[PDB]
RNA sequence: CUUAGAAAAGUACAGCGCGGCUGAAAUCAUCAUUAAAGCGGUUCACUGCCGCACAGGCAG
């Protein structure tokens, strides 16, 4: 049965992407330093036009969540009166069930992802077949989008900073797996795994 | 159906109407008018008292 | 006017930017020539007074 | 002293920038750029994978229309100032204007920023009219990078001759249709003019399609960026304004000194330090033009 | 601390018949809106993988 545990950031004058960003780096810490990925995130409000000021962490395992939110960031910034902790509570039977799917699409949306897209297939001409030409291949006039948030990131083997974006979207209240990738994301490669609110 | 810019019909009229250079100390052609009116200097020649 | 200059003018009212609306017409990259044509015609109409 | 009525015509006439993609094959297509909105409008223009250099071609035309006003409200004001432009080219020359103006337009100063993270971008111009072969600089940005620079290629004189004709002689015209080579970096950031109104550029349709540009205004302020040459030395980054009412060095407070200025340049040699500076900012702000009305 | 002190106007009702505003017209000559203009990303959305994909998915 799931369990999870909140964190609110109190201070007024904070960029809560930021702060996101943040626990899901601790996140993907935890997830690698140890082998397991039981643990999703989740934040239980959300806007339009920022992230909410709370992210909810949710687990299968007690246990693991716990362990996790012992991490020494958290600790850290516990007695700073930057954070405020809850200890658990069951997941009620009235929740939703929602998933923040990493969208990917938009690293190819944009200008040099286009560049790079390109460079690749270049790159894959080595199946034998006629030189293709660049100029063929232009950009769209006009390109919208759905609202998101692009918390951001930066990798740790090289120094590339990747800007991790994610897309809300309400799924099936059931799927058993409680799988994820290297962060909470309920766009697993296996599979679009739902979390709480 | 595409607007177009356009010169209008009296500013032609204007254009080749413009060999009046007879005025009393002439020195470039103007538009003939009953008093002879300069635009490049706000001034008009042949005025009812010359 | 005709005067000492105005109090309130300090250097940034003297230097902001004041927008405007304009219509820009120009010929178009990669034309050859712009060609204008009308009509004009000569009658006489002055010989007897309206 | 200011007329009811007195106004000037512009005699530097610039022309859009159109932005051009050259190919390995030499083909050129128009420069096209992305527009995205969110569910606010933010433009990214960008040299595609794959292109050679990017190429930028306008035309700039000067003009004798410095000469006599536009219009004059009285009389007494129009041959003070047809004097003192003549008194001026008998006396001091239009050679520092004409430099002044033309480095700009073969530095590459019209392009703004778009220079800064070039390797190496060139400055071909065919000026009009015109004997022989086009003036062509390469690699503005090691080799012609001073006055002296410049003045050390083939035909310098020649081209820097015909403006001061141009701005001598009534009727008398300079033209020239200056070609941009740029040589600019694997998808590196063309900044073309952003419209009045976010980022949005602004845009002219090219072959069917549309294209960034850079404003005929916003060009002429590049090219005129001599001193920028207005009624007031206003700065565009830092607001203050140099040149204020108070300093007494504005175009008004200098203009009202016409007849000392004409007694000046008619008596003896004029200073090289006060009056000569004044004498070429009035100069540079009646190639300007505009209205002096009140 | 009021020309103070007090007071139910109410019951019925058919305006009806008929009608030709018609003849005529010329609004009408002339016209220059012209001059002059920077809206500005310093970094920020990178680089790999799969797939035949101007398809769509992966990771750091």
């Amino acid at each position: 049965k799931w369990y999870y545990k909140t964190i609110t950031f109190l201070p007024e004058l904070c960029n809560n992407e930021s702060l996101a960003a943040k626990c899901l780096r601790v996140l993907h810490g935890f997830n690698y330093q140890y082998e397991t990925r039981n643990i999703g995130v989740s934040f239980p409000l959300w806007c339009d036009a920022t992230v909410g000021k709370k992210i909810s962490f949710v687990s299968k395992n007690k246990i693991e969540l716990d362990l996790l939110l012992k991490q020494h960031y958290f600790v850290q910034m516990e007695q700073l009166q930057y954070f405020h902790i809850s200890n658990t509570v069951l997941v009620p039977e009235d929740c939703t069930y929602v998933s923040f799917r990493r969208c990917q699409s938009i690293d190819k949306l944009t200008a040099a992802g286009l560049a790079r897209k390109i460079r690749r297939l270049e790159k894959r001409a080595l199946s034998r077949g006629e030189q293709f030409d660049p100029s063929s291949f232009a950009q769209k006039e006009h390109t919208a989008i759905a609202h998101y948030h692009s918390l951001g990131e930066s990798s740790k083997q090289t120094n590339r900073n990747f800007r991790l974006n994610i897309r809300m979207l309400s799924e099936q209240p059931r799927e058993g797996n409680s799988i994820f990738s290297s962060y909470g994301l309920s766009n697993s490669e296996n599979s679009f795994q739902p979390v709480p609110l | 159906g595409e607007r177009s810019p356009i010169l209008g019909a009296f500013k032609t009229g204007a254009a080749i109407a413009t060999i009046d250079d007879w005025y009393p100390e002439a020195t470039e052609p103007l538009r003939v008018g009953r008093f002879g009116v300069h635009r490049e200097d706000v001034t008009c020649y042949r005025h009812p008292s010359t | 006017v005709s005067g000492q200059p105005i109090k309130s003018a300090t250097a940034e009212a003297l230097a902001q930017g004041n927008p405007h609306q304009v219509d820009f017409c120009h010929v178009p990259y990669g034309a050859s020539h712009i060609e204008c044509s009308f009509s004009v015609s000569f009658s006489s109409e002055l010989r007897q007074p309206y | 002293k200011l007329p009811t009525n007195l106004a000037y015509e512009r005699s530097i006439d610039p022309s859009d920038v159109c932005f051009f993609v050259v190919w390995p094959d030499d083909r050129k297509t128009p420069l096209t750029y992305n527009s995205r909105t969110l569910l606010h409008q933010v433009d990214f223009c960008h040299v595609p994978y794959g292109a050679s250099h990017i190429e930028c071609s306008f035309s700039v035309s000067f003009s004798s229309e410095l000469r006599q006003p536009y219009k004059c409200n009285s009389s007494k004001v129009k041959q003070t100032l047809v004097q003192l432009v003549e008194l001026y080219e008998t006396k001091i020359g239009w050679t520092e204007l004409a430099t002044r103006y033309l480095m700009n337009i073969c530095n590459g100063k019209w392009l703004w920023k778009n220079t800064r993270k070039a390797y190496c971008w060139n400055i071909v111009l065919t000026p009009w009219p015109w004997n022989g072969e086009k003036v062509g600089f390469e690699d503005i940005r090691t080799n012609y990078t001073s006055r002296q620079d410049f003045k050390n290629n083939k035909n310098w004189s020649a081209i820097v001759e015909m403006i001061k004709t141009a701005f001598s002689s009534t009727d008398g015209l300079a033209i020239f249709e200056v070609r941009a080579t740029l040589h600019l970096p694997t998808n590196a950031m063309v900044r073309p003019s952003q419209v009045f109104t976010s980022r949005v550029f602004q845009s002219t349709t090219i072959d069917g399609e549309r294209s960034p540009i850079l404003g005929a205004f916003k060009t002429g302020a590049a090219i005129a960026t001599i001193d920028r040459v207005g009624r007031f030395g206003v700065h565009r980054e830092d607001v203050t304004c140099y040149r204020h009412p108070s300093t007494g060095k504005d175009f008004f407070s200098i203009l009202q000194q016409a007849e000392h200025y004409i007694e000046v340049l008619s008596a003896n040699k004029t200073p090289a330090q006060e009056t000569i500076n004044d004498m070429h900012f009035l100069m540079a702000n009646l190639i300007k033009g505009g209205m002096f009305q009140h």
